[PDB]
């Protein structure tokens, strides 16, 4: 629910660091895939 | 004056642990103490007091304690703390970490025998950093510049080419040029090729008379590793505080050091602080680190370059995070960038020289390079927000002004980072290849540089 | 920490106890 | 927190004492009658010759009045009398004005938060000031005010909103915070005051004839420079055959600077 | 164009190795003349001893510093099989300056069973009456301890001050 | 007198004939006499924190007890002077030394002997006259700023033996005597206190009145009280020196403190070569700051006891000038630093860790030292109030306010300044992030605004609500576009630009700005906010009408109104005075009034 | 009342005492004088602080974040202190207050004190940076003792049932808003919105309160049938059919 | 420990080896073979080995490096592919990640149970390595030399006209130095040169 549960260990906490860069990741590059389609939309609109 | 009371010898070892040999019997011992230890079989080595209690001394012999014996080892103890043999020669000379030449040159006729650990510099006395060092790597010189009297890290990791880059900085170091500068390079817990590297390319790679170098090897003694910093720094103090050099120390990696601290702590039995460093490890690389800056009254200076090797990639490290709390700022070395074989694959980004806008300008450099560098982060950070969007979008969906920050980023890191490791650049040839990459935008793209600046400087 | 800092005073103790001992 | 038995009590014959001194020094004669018997609980501690730890035990037994809530406040009006007093020091105020400012303090709810307080620290501000500036045009025009204000704090207290003391506060102030380059407003401000006060002659007989001097002179030399005429700067010259500061010298002076502004 | 540019550190890499060669052959220099003079030091130390006027001073001295260095209730002297008369003297004239100065009784014998080697420039060695602990007082000692920390005013005087040092801090 | 070293191991000597010492005593360890703190007791030894370097000690050494724990030699001297943590004078240092270093083990009186200073005796006193803790006993006339009022330690009491006559004394003359149980005490100028010790008050009165900063968003928005306790985040980008700057040169307090609590060596030096060039006006001079503030500096590479004990010297110095009834400001420019100090005595002393490795005792140490804020009455006779503000700086890594000393502080202190690397990257001078920051003081404080300001209670509410307005209108406008908003939401949304832009920013670089008084500050938001009232008034009003109002028409008919508003900024308190800058003010209110009225 | 004050520069050993002297004074007045004694105990958080303290000081064997490994007994004889005894009128209330750490509800001091203490009222920031005053987030929040508190007697019938269904209005009101934050109110059904309604009106009348406004039970549980009310009678699937059919159209 | 070189042993010989050869799980659980992690790893020995390169072997270290540079530019491509999908590549990363599996599984990849891969001598190594770049090289050159003409060479274009040409490049490992001379070896790699070369003359 709450955590990925992985057990406590300086190898974890190195997976987790790693998951948060790929995830943060993920957000921008998706969020920029949703700008895009968003301009795209509001130009078709506006035409 | 001088110690003219004749030294003791003791035959009296109580024991033996580790690396300690604990007399007893000691007449007045000092802490920290120099001691000069004899093996049955006639074997030289030195160690020092490590702990006192009336008539014992536990000495931390730096060579292993292989062959000592309480009943036939002997101990001459010199009366004295560890003193640098410090002098002007020490310039264009390779030294092991102890201070003994390996240069097969002779031993140094000191002009002084300063105390290695120094003493604080007056926060009275210091004065602001306000001139620049070229280190000749344009990542750093137009980017990151240093301004003399920093400390600034190259934080690195692992296989990344940070010994190639401290070399690199050794050999094009210097002033700007609109003669009296000096480089003290300490390296720490080397690897023996690394060691060869560096001796070696400082002798034929046109450099040593500026340069003295320490050399404290992976398997040299590990408190000698402690000593190197406090015996380089005792130099560069010297050097800048007394013969009036502009110095720039170079410590290799603080990380090697980190981890002679953590087993010179063991040694006295201390109990392991914050992820098994000492509790105290903040307090002594700030007494490293800070033997550094400008002083009032005097021309010279120590600039500080702390190499180290972050553990893990991780810059939440105690190594790097401690450094960081001490240092005007950081360099970050990349592996993204020595994949992608881009030398020196320093990262312009996360990089951040606290002091650069004191270190460059009208009468210290160009009166352009605030405004080139500013102007120079913002397409390159939008030029990888650009490489990040044409992942997502495809490139005929690129805009003209998103297409030149692509080819930016592509030609700035083929022409500004990418270097090679013999191409020494001035602040000036750095700030021509910094406008011939800007010079690629419209004019009105420029919105970091002032128009001023541009019209004085975007004709080309 | 804790258990390093007992084995420490664990070690303490026993050189006391010896210096008694030599008496 | 607070303080321990023996800081409590110190304290206590501390403000005990320290009222003592103050009521000698407010009254060496006992013409503050009525003033005095509402201190004579704590004097008498004072007025005899008690050792120090006598006075100390007695508080402790109770005999001497022992609250600080209740010295604190009793304390601070005679001190805030005394700073008046003290701080009019040339000007020595009528006795029923005198127990008058007393009454009204008595009253009040909290002395700090009094407009008293305000306009009593604006008076010592520039009297303090005084004591120790050196001779120059801003100083002998604050010198000049100051002595007015101490007069006229000296006739109606501190309570009264006087409308000439409000403007000597005002004007006090605002001149010791101008810049001491700014000169010509300097004189302007002095101007302004001679010019705008109701009498014809502000500063006769409230302070000594050379600094009335010192003034006239100061005034003069400042619209001297202004003519560009030798015959008008003889004319001007001729005003300083005068001693007393008043509206009519500057009326003159002004007139022939305007003389010469018609002369160009 | 970046060989062109090159010509330049081509010209300081020839003259640097020619320099590193100067710097350590001048430096070599430097040592060896001092080495000489430390070795005439040696050599005068052993003219010295042959006075036994002031052999007979040193010896009064070096013993008396033995003993104020190393405070045992017993000592036993080591020195050189011809020089034991001297040292005998030295020896009863130390005692009284030693028990004098430290408030405290003493007993001192000298070594009639192991000289020191009768090569060395003269001096004493003193050991506690344990053999566990001892003081290498020989003129030979002496001047290796002094010449060593003497070396910034024997520089100063013998290679000149460094123009250099517009401090002493 | 002296006890031995016994046994020494880094900065830990074990110390024999020791009997007399004291828990936490301060001791003159070896025959460099580095300082140090006896930490254990063991009978006839002592365990000595040695806080210098202790290599070079040795058995037998003599260890000379000093009969006092750790403390501040208060008295005058101390205006204008620079110490370290240890209360060492790092000017007197250098210019007795004539070294750039601090050389190991300095026996340097912390107050300047051999200087004379003017005294003048309290003239009531006399033999014979009882005098209590806290009494002023004469004044020194050090500076023209400030007088230092001479007063008798808190714990001394007695009747007055001996009065020194007006003349000039240097700091161990003596200058008073007094008996109290048939002993007497020599009074020094100098006075000595314990600096872990909170120097004794005769109350802790409530804090009510601002500190006026001389900044519209700080002074407005976020007041601090005099006496009261503040953080700020001090990193790199946020701009931490502004607020530094205008207290400086600007602040209703009459003494400053820093504390550099281990600043990077660069940095703290940055500090020490600034301060002696600010200036501030008085009484129409223009002066050098140091005539008012002390500088408690340390680098770094300082002693670790002379980190972790900088703040108790500034606190213990701010104390002193408080006592006099000075209303005291004080800085630290990282508690942060303090508490990695704290760590590392912890970490020598082997105690167990607590949160992220930082001792137990974190959480209390700060609230501790931040409880010493106030406002008081001050002891002894003369009915003088005093204050202490203190402005602890916070250093979260990675901007991580979770971080224990950082959320301690936070936990603390009733007003934090949230500077912004965000707005500082905007050039948003004085960069103070509005969502973030927060104030508790307000409810003391609206006594004094009820009193002198009585419009801006309203004022201040209806800006914070704008600007929280605008900051969820801004959702709605990513969503759907500005063009999209209702005519009420454009206004507020117009507004709030014209509150963020000309109202919340201020030119510290500029006449104009260097300072913003409060009659400027209320005068300024007096008029955006009646242009907000009365604008969204003439919306509402004509809701559903065929003529309806809007922003637009606003911007067309009367945009000389915003023209003037963003205008009102450039007013300069040193050219005019308060109130031609507020019947100009006045003047805009009638000219958007007529204007307003002129549409609907 | 009585006022034990341990100031925050006053000796931290004596914040062990303070707890313990003015429990000491409640068992002496609720005891010995059969007062109804309410006890305050203003930060245990500062208590649990001196607790850690000492065991740094003395290194006794640490628990979670340093606490002393016997902190719950400890705290069990400030807390256990509480409540009414055989042939005594008299009675111990106690309301501990306490910072949370970090905000984090496992720290050892809330958690601890959640172990031992019969129930616990929690305040969010999530409610007053809204302005919602007093904070009481109820969803965390729970009383032991109330199933014996109400009904009959003590309070209307209807109130076990009420306050469980406000309970899950309330929490189905948050997972939807969890939903909505993801997916938007387009996904959300029209009983979706309906419980984000619910939550709305719910912190606004049921939770929102003046600092000198007093609410009786009574009034506090026809708010909460206005609030109940706003969903159709079907779905308020924790109260029984007997209780709606006398109170649901009331 | 856990696999991950952040253990105070790994950790303790990375501030001592020159060379390190990180094995990946991800490597190995999909059975790629050695599981050598071209990205941890690392050599410090080329500043070193260059001299003997230049001298042995004169083609190798521009190969070298853009081979590494393939395998970068991968596992960027990759990410993206994974987060967005591939539709959004240009035809040059298509090409990048072909060639990059083509490395990865034909050069990169080796068997160590078979008689082809029991030792692949350098002579081999380089002219394998050399084959692939080199058809990188024609291969992005064919793309850019017909973006923007009449007709566009493409990727897919590429994978159908160059298809024996791919066959025959993943299958250079089989290549035998026993039962073939170095000199038969280098040969078949030199018509390779040559048959790739001839095959994009058909296209450009």
């Amino acid at each position: 629910k709450d955590r990925i549960e992985i057990f406590p260990s300086r190898m974890a906490q190195t997976i987790m660091k790693a998951r948060l860069k790929g995830a943060q990741t993920g957000r921008n590059l998706l969020k920029k895939k949703s700008d895009a389609l968003t301009l795209r939309f509001r130009q078709i609109l506006k035409k | 004056n001088y110690l003219s009371q004749p030294r003791l010898t003791y035959k009296t070892v109580s024991g033996v642990n580790g690396p300690l040999v604990i007399l007893d019997h000691v007449k007045f011992p000092r802490y920290a103490e120099i001691v000069h230890l004899t093996l049955p079989d006639g074997t030289k080595r030195s160690g020092q007091v490590l702990e006192v209690s009336g008539s014992k001394a536990v000495v931390q012999v730096f060579e292993g304690t292989s062959g000592i014996d309480a009943k036939k080892t002997s101990c001459e103890f010199t009366g004295d703390i560890l003193r640098t043999p410090v002098s002007e020669d020490m310039l264009g000379r390779v030294f092991n970490g102890s201070g003994k030449p390996i240069d097969r040159g002779p031993v140094v006729l000191a002009e002084d025998f300063l105390d290695i650990m120094g003493q604080p510099i007056n926060p009275q006395c210091r004065i602001y950093p306000e001139e620049m060092i070229q280190t000749g790597i344009s990542a750093i010189d137009g980017m990151n510049s240093i301004a003399r009297g920093q400390k600034i890290p190259i934080f690195s990791a692992a296989g990344l080419p940070h010994n190639e880059i401290a070399a690199q900085i050794c050999r094009q170091a210097g002033l700007v040029k609109k003669e009296n500068f000096a480089i003290v390079f300490a390296a720490m817990g080397v690897n023996m090729e690394t060691a060869r590297f560096f001796k070696s390319d400082f002798e034929e790679n046109g450099s040593m008379d500026n340069v003295c170098l320490f050399l404290n090897l992976a398997n040299d003694p590990t408190i000698e590793r402690i000593i190197t910093p406090r015996l380089a720094l005792t130099t560069a103090e010297f050097l800048a505080y007394q013969c009036e050099k502009h110095v720039l120390v170079i410590l290799t990696d603080m990380s090697s050091y980190a981890e002679a601290l953590r087993e010179v702590s063991a040694a006295r039995e201390e109990v392991p602080g914050r992820r098994g460093f000492p509790g105290y490890m903040y307090t002594d690389l700030a007494t490293i680190y800070e033997r550094a800056g400008r002083v009032e009254g005097r021309n010279g200076s120590i600039t500080q370059i702390p190499i180290l090797t972050m553990p893990n990639d991780d810059i939440t490290h105690p190594i790097p995070d401690l450094t960081g709390y001490i240092t005007e700022g950081q360099i970050y070395v990349d592996r993204q960038l020595h994949n992608r074989q881009i030398y020196p694959p320093i990262n312009v980004l996360p990089s951040l020289s606290r002091l650069m806008k004191s270190a460059i300008g009208e009468g210290m450099t160009r009166k352009d390079h605030a405004d080139v560098s500013n102007q120079l982060y913002a397409c390159y950070a939008i030029g990888k927000d650009v490489q990040a969007m044409k992942a997502v979008v495809g490139e005929e969906a690129l805009t003209s002004d998103d297409l030149l920050y692509l080819e930016f980023l592509q030609k700035f890191e083929k022409n500004f980072i990418t270097q090679g490791p013999y191409e020494n650049r001035t602040v000036y040839e750095t700030l021509d290849i910094g406008w011939q990459l800007l010079r690629i935008f419209p004019k009105e793209m420029l919105k970091r540089i002032p128009q001023s600046t541009l019209s004085e400087f975007y004709p080309r | 920490f804790y258990r390093l800092k007992k084995i420490q005073e664990k070690k303490k103790i026993i050189k006391e106890k010896s210096e008694k001992d030599l008496e | 927190g607070g303080l321990t038995s023996e800081q409590y009590h110190s304290q206590v014959v501390g403000k005990i004492g320290y009222i003592a001194r103050c009521m000698q020094t407010i009254d060496p004669e006992n013409n503050l009658k009525k003033i005095r018997e509402d201190y004579q609980d704590v004097l008498i501690w004072a007025e005899k010759n008690y050792r120090f730890e006598e006075i100390l035990e007695a508080s402790k037994s109770g005999k001497c009045p022992n609250d600080l809530d209740a010295l604190s406040r009793r304390s601070l009006i005679l001190q805030e009398l005394l700073r008046l007093v003290s701080s009019i020091s040339p000007f020595k105020m009528k006795l029923d004005l005198i127990e008058s400012q007393y009454e009204k303090m008595k009253q009040h709810v909290n002395l700090w938060k009094s407009d008293y307080h305000v306009k009593l620290n604006q008076l010592n501000q520039l009297t303090d000031y005084l004591k120790n500036a050196a001779p120059t045009p801003k100083n002998n025009f604050l010198r000049a005010m100051t002595s007015v204000l101490q007069m006229q704090i000296a006739q109606y207290g501190i309570t009264e909103d006087n409308e000439g003391i409000n403007q000597l506060f005002k004007l006090g102030l605002h001149l010791l915070a101008m810049a001491n380059e700014k000169i010509d407003e300097q004189y302007h401000l002095f101007k302004g005051y001679v010019k705008d006060q109701p009498e014809e002659s502000p500063f006769e007989g409230i302070l000594p004839a050379e600094d009335q001097k010192i003034l006239v002179k100061t005034m003069i030399d400042y619209a001297m420079p202004k003519l560009s005429s030798k015959v008008l700067q003889d004319k001007l010259s001729a005003l300083s055959s005068s001693d007393v500061l008043t509206k009519t010298l500057l009326d003159s002076i002004d007139r022939i600077v305007k003389e010469n502004e018609k002369l160009n | 164009e970046k060989k062109e540019k090159q010509i330049e550190q081509q010209k300081k890499i020839q003259m640097s190795n020619l320099m590193n060669q100067a710097r350590l052959k001048v430096l070599r220099a430097r040592d060896d003349l001092i080495t000489d003079l430390l070795n005439e030091a040696k050599q005068r130390l052993s003219k010295v001893v042959k006075d036994t006027t002031r052999y007979q001073v040193l010896l009064d001295g070096l013993v008396l510093q033995g003993l104020y260095q190393l405070l045992e209730p017993r000592m036993i002297v080591r020195c050189r099989k011809q020089d034991f008369p001297l040292v005998k003297a030295a020896v009863q004239k130390a005692i009284p300056m030693y028990k004098i100065a430290t408030k405290k009784d003493v007993d001192v014998q000298i070594d009639l069973e192991a000289y020191l080697p009768e090569d060395i420039a003269g001096g004493v060695e003193i050991y506690n009456g344990d053999r566990k602990i001892k003081v290498s007082n020989t003129l030979e000692s002496r001047l290796d301890l002094i010449a060593q920390q003497m070396m910034p005013e024997v520089r100063g005087a013998l290679f000149g001050a460094n123009a250099n040092r517009k401090f002493l801090d | 007198t002296f006890g031995y070293v016994h046994g020494v191991s880094g900065p830990v000597v074990t110390a024999c004939d020791m009997a007399g010492a004291a828990m936490y005593e301060l001791v003159r360890v070896g025959h460099s006499e580095l300082v140090g703190e006896i930490i254990r007791l063991e009978g006839d030894m002592a365990t000595i924190q040695v806080y210098e370097e202790t290599s070079g000690v040795s058995v037998g050494d003599p260890v000379l007890r000093t009969g006092k724990p750790l403390s501040v030699e208060l008295g005058p001297g101390i205006m204008g002077a620079i110490f370290d943590g240890i209360q060492r004078p790092l000017s007197d240092i250098s210019s007795q030394t004539q070294s750039i270093y601090i050389p190991r083990g300095v026996n340097v009186s912390a107050l300047s002997r051999d200087i004379k200073w003017e005294f003048i005796p309290s003239k009531n006193l006399r033999v014979g006259s009882h005098i209590t803790g806290g009494d002023i006993y004469g004044i020194v006339n050090e500076n023209s700023l400030i007088k230092h009022k001479i007063m008798l330690p808190p714990r001394s009491r007695g009747s007055v033996t001996y009065i020194a006559p007006p003349g000039n004394y240097d700091a161990s003359d003596v200058v008073l005597e007094l008996e109290f149980e048939g002993v007497k005490e020599k009074l020094s100028m100098v006075q000595v206190w314990p600096v872990r010790q909170v120097r004794p008050v005769t109350e802790k009165l409530p804090a009510n009145h601002p500190l006026l900063t001389g900044q519209r968003v700080l002074d407005a928005l976020f007041p601090c009280v005099q006496g009261g306790t503040t953080a700020i985040p001090g990193a790199f980008g946020c701009g931490k020196t502004v607020i530094s700057q205008s207290l400086s040169k600007y602040s209703n307090s009459d003494v400053i403190i820093y504390v550099g609590c281990g600043e990077r060596g660069n940095e703290m030096s940055e500090v020490l070569r600034d301060f002696p060039e600010l200036t501030m006006e008085v009484d129409g001079k223009v002066e050098s700051i140091m005539k008012r503030t002390a500088l408690v500096a340390n680098t770094s590479n300082m002693p670790v006891a002379a980190r972790e004990a900088s703040i108790y010297t500034g606190i213990t110095l701010s104390e002193y000038f408080r006592d006099m009834g000075y209303h005291v400001s004080m800085m630290a420019d990282s508690t942060s630093r303090w508490a990695e100090a704290l760590r590392e005595i912890s970490g020598r002393l082997a105690e167990m860790p607590a949160d992220s490795g930082y001792p137990a005792y974190l959480g209390a140490r700060l609230a501790s030292f931040y409880e010493r804020a106030g406002r008081v009455k001050c002891l002894g006779n003369p009915e003088r109030e005093g204050s202490v503000s203190i402005v602890g700086a916070v250093s979260p890594p990675g901007g991580d306010f979770s971080d224990p000393v950082t959320s301690a502080t936070l936990g603390i202190v009733q007003v934090f300044w949230g500077l912004d690397k965000k707005l500082a990257q905007r050039k948003h001078f004085p960069s103070v992030n509005w969502l973030i920051s927060y104030s508790k003081y307000m409810r003391a404080l609206d006594e004094y605004y009820d009193k002198h300001f009585t419009e801006f209670v309203p004022l201040r509410t209806k800006a914070k609500e704008i600007l929280q307005e605008e900051e969820d209108l801004a959702e709605i406008v990513q969503l759907v576009g500005k063009a999209s908003l209702a005519e009420t939401d454009k206004i507020t949304l117009e507004v709030a630009k014209l509150i963020k832009d000309d109202f919340l920013q201020q030119n510290g670089y500029t006449p104009y700005d260097r300072f913003c008084p409060f009659y400027k500050t209320v005068g300024m938001l007096s008029n955006m906010i009646s242009f907000y009232d009365m604008a969204r008034r003439a919306v509402e009003t004509t809701a559903q009408s065929d003529n309806k109002i809007t922003w637009s028409i606003i911007r067309e008919h009367m945009g000389e109104i915003l023209y003037k508003l963003s205008s009102m900024k450039f007013k300069d308190p040193v050219k005019d005075g308060e109130a031609k800058i507020k019947a100009d003010y006045a003047q805009l209110l009638e000219d958007m009034q007529n204007a307003f009225r002129s549409l609907e």
